[PDB]
Parts: structure tokens; sequence; C-alpha cells
């Protein structure tokens, strides 16, 4: 049985500048039991349905999940832009999977603030489907090199999301599960029922 | 240390093309955010077009597909290339340096330059519209929004006739640097107010707010205070 649960179920999820990647690999799976295991606000496939998924083996199931605010769900999508796109997590054009998410305000959210989860804000370039960038080193955004210290045109290149319970739903934690899928000429190990 | 200098505009036919320039100093115009912003006497102050750090651009619904944002890295120097080029289109249009926060605010702004054609978003309504006080009064001003600005993401310009905005309030209560401490913003979810407290002779000006709660970013449509 396929640890969807370690994933969709996990206690903390990832900032969405090192989001984590499980790989699923020699287990069953039951993609409809997903689809109606919870209420997601977001459950969106392409080029597959749940439906259809349980009818098949594939060989490179991974999950990604991270956490981002509630008007960023939008960019986990083929061909979008922003900074969430563009610097911390980027699906590919002509993605084949499932993008779910749910509003996480009741686990994500604290009295006072959860700085805790970070994104990307600066970048000279936008990342390559399913890049992932980690460093941490300072932005340099002027010609004068910073050599490791903040200030003026020196910034830390992450940000915080501020998440208190009352922000409006544009500006609450969002958790995010990512669902890839391949059909390649190679062993098929994750199946259906 | 920042400075942001357009070039180009004037008169143009319609359906005719202009391209505006915005030479910067003070940083790498192609490592930053930076926007145009425009200003029609009917439409009032208004997002135009933003480039990310990494190549992105952004266009606001009124010119996408017949403008684009671009830059010149060897040059240091922003574009705005305007084709098909409407009477509507007939506005100051400033280059800004982004604070990308949210839909972003603008701590620099151009000059302004005059293009004149022969021929989904929260809205902020400002009261009163006009203001006649004499020196030393106390004035208020409120922006009121159509819909919760949750995290005070609610900036407040100042704008002298015949000169660029300049930033005076972002997070709906922070100063901005070498702004006069008589000036003094407050506020939450709709409901925002800028209160000067002592009006001098030089604070004659429209006062502008700016929400960067969504996108696009929207701004009110100004109350002139006059003295
Ligand atoms: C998460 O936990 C609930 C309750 O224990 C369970 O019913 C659900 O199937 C779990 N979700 C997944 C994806 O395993």
């Amino acid at each position: 049985l396929c640890p969807f649960g370690e994933v969709f179920n996990a206690t903390r999820f990832a900032s969405v500048y090192a989001w984590n990647r499980k790989r699923i690999s020699n287990c069953v799976a039951d993609y409809s039991v997903l689809y109606n295991s919870a209420s997601f606000s977001t459950f969106k496939c392409y080029g597959v349905s749940p439906t259809k998924l349980n009818d098949l083996c594939f060989t490179n199931v991974y999950a990604d999940s991270f956490v981002i605010r509630g008007d960023e769900v939008r960019q986990i999508a083929p061909g979008q832009t922003g900074k969430i796109a563009d610097y911390n997590y980027k699906l590919p054009d002509d993605f084949t999977g499932c993008v779910i998410a749910w509003n996480s305000n009741n686990l994500d959210s604290k009295v006072g603030g959860n700085y805790n989860y970070l994104y990307r804000l600066f970048r000279k370039s936008n990342l390559k489907p399913f890049e992932r960038d980690i460093s941490t080193e300072i932005y340099q955004a002027g010609s004068t090199p910073c050599n490791g210290v903040e200030g003026f045109n020196c910034y830390f290149p992450l940000q915080s999301y501020g998440f208190q319970p009352t922000n409006g739903v544009g500006y609450q934690p969002y958790r995010v599960v990512v669902l890839s899928f391949e059909l390649l000429h190679a062993p098929a190990t994750v199946c259906g029922p | 240390e920042v400075q942001l200098v357009e070039s180009g505009g004037g008169l143009i036919q319609p359906g005719g093309s202009l391209r505006l320039s915005c030479a910067a100093s003070g940083f790498i115009v192609s490592r930053n955010y930076m926007s145009w912003v425009r200003q029609a006497p009917g439409k009032g102050l208004e997002w135009v077009s933003g480039i990310y750090s990494g190549g992105s651009t952004f266009y606001a619904d009124s010119v996408k597909g017949r403008f684009t944002i671009s830059r010149d890295s060897s040059k240091n120097t922003l574009y705005l290339q305007m084709n098909s080029l409407r009477a509507e289109d007939t506005a100051v249009y400033y280059c800004a340096k982004d604070v990308p926060l949210g839909s972003h605010y603008f701590d620099y702004w151009g000059q302004g330059t005059l293009v004149t054609v022969s021929s989904g978003e929260i809205v902020l309504t400002q009261s009163p519209g006009t203001l006649s006080l004499s020196p030393g009064e106390r004035v208020t001003l409120s922006c009121r929004a159509s819909q919760s600005v949750s995290i005070n993401y609610l900036a407040w310009y100042q704008q002298k006739p015949g000169q660029a905005p300049r930033l005076l309030i972002y997070g709906a209560s922070s100063r901005a640097t070498g702004i006069s401490d008589r000036f003094s913003g407050s506020g939450s979810g709709t409901d925002f107010t800028l209160t000067i407290s002592r009006l001098e002779p030089e604070d004659f000006a429209v006062y502008y707010c700016q929400q960067y709660d969504s996108s696009p970013l929207t701004f009110g449509g100004g109350t002139k205070v006059e003295i």
C-alpha cells in the first residue's frame, strides 16, 4: 500500500523553496480513495484522471509537497509565472499528473505569526521544471559585491510568509501535493487496484 | 543613490507606436523588479506593466498585447514599447522601482514623461475629493477598500503639483525614510486613514492610497489638500 499517508498527513510541510520530494515505488495506490479522502480546495489533473490512474502501473511516481499562500496556488499549474513558479517550484509546460491543495490555516498559522515557512523572493533567472534552489547566498542587486552582509542592494534571498489566523484567504497557508506520473519502457511498479 | 530618468514620449498619431526608456542609477536594472505606472486625467494612477528580477513580465489588461516591457543589461535601462496607441493611452508615464511584497508598491519613481495620443480588482474609494484648510490645521484622509486588506498592505503617496508621487507610508502605518513625523497612517481591514497633524504650505498636494494586497495593484482616486 503506497505511503500517501506519510505525504498528505505529514505533521509539518516543507517550505516551498526547499520543497520535499518523496519517490513512490513498489506499492498499490487507490487514487479514487485519495480523491474522496478529504476536502481538497484544489484537485486538478493534467493528462490523467483519478479514475484512470487506478487502471495503470507507472514508472516514476513522485509526490512533491510544500506550503504557499492562498493567492499563489494558481501558480502550481503548467505555463504559469510568478515568484513561486519562477523561483520556487516550477511545473513543466506539459506536466502529466495532479495538483492537490487544501487550506491549512488551522495547522500552519499561529497567533503572533508563523514565520517558519519561506519562499525565494530574489533570483536572477527562472527555475527549470522540477528544479530546486536551496541556496541562501546574499542576493547582489547592485554593482557592489555583498560578501555575506545584508544591507543596501544586498538582500537575503528568501522571505517569510507571516501566517496569522486572521489573514484573508489569499494570505492563509495552503498545503500542496504534486503527483507526477511517467510511463516509460522501464519497470512500472506503482500500480492501481 | 537611486535615480530613475525617463526619456522618449511626446505626441503620436492613433495606432502609432512609441518607446519609452528609463535610465537607472544606484542598482542593476536587470537584477531588480521594476514597473511602469501611468497617470491619466480620467483613470488616475494605474499600474501598466512590471518585470521581475528573473525576467517574467506582467501587464494590465488594458495594455496586454500592445505594450512590451523589457530591459537592456548593457545600458542599465528599462524600456516600454507601446504599439497600437489609443487616445485612452494619453497619460504621464513613470518608471518605478518595486518593493516586491504582495502585488508591490514603489519606493522610487522616475520624473514622469507625457505621452499624448491625438484624435477582478480591489477598489479604493478616497474621501473627501478636495479639502481646503489653513496652515497648522489637522487633516485626516480616508481610504476605503472594497475588500479587506488583511495584512495592512496599504501605501500612501504624496504627489506635489508637477512632480512624481513620493511614497509616504507603507504597511498602512510605517513611515518611509525621510518622511516627516506629522504624517501618520492607521487603520485595518477596509478602512484606512492618513493624518497630517499640522498642515504646512508645502503639504499642498494630492494624496493617493494604494493597496498591494491583491493583483493587480490599484490606487485610490486621490484627495487634493489645498492650503
Ligand atoms: C489521513 O488520515 C485520515 C484519518 O486518519 C485517513 O482517513 C486518510 O486516509 C489519511 N490520508 C491519506 C492520504 O492516507
